[PDB]
């Protein structure tokens, strides 16, 4: 019970840390599709036009 | 959309050109109505019999 805490807390701690990290890659992910995103309203725009 | 904005703009040229070369028709059917009513006119006032 104690190993299992012990090791759950370095994984809650590793999991917690690296997904800090992932956070940033997911932002990433979503501040490329918000770029993307922009070309479509200016290819909506454009077919309306 | 450009190619739909200039396909559309150079097709108000094509119309402007049709009115334009329409409008000498116009004009000249005036001249010639009223050279036809001069003729007509005329050729009764000649020998209407």
């Amino acid at each position: 019970l104690d190993d299992l805490l012990v090791d759950l807390d370095h994984q809650r701690q590793s999991a917690c840390n690296l997904e800090k990290k992932q956070k940033k890659f997911d932002q990433l992910l979503a501040e490329e599709k918000t770029i993307s995103a922009k070309y479509a309203e200016e290819r909506d725009r454009a077919e309306a036009e | 959309a450009r190619e739909k904005e200039t396909k559309a703009l150079s097709l108000a040229r094509a119309l402007e050109e049709a009115m334009e070369q329409k409008a000498e028709l116009e004009r000249l059917n005036k001249q010639f109505r009223t050279e036809m009513e001069d003729l007509m006119s005329s050729k009764d006032d000649v020998g209407k019999s």
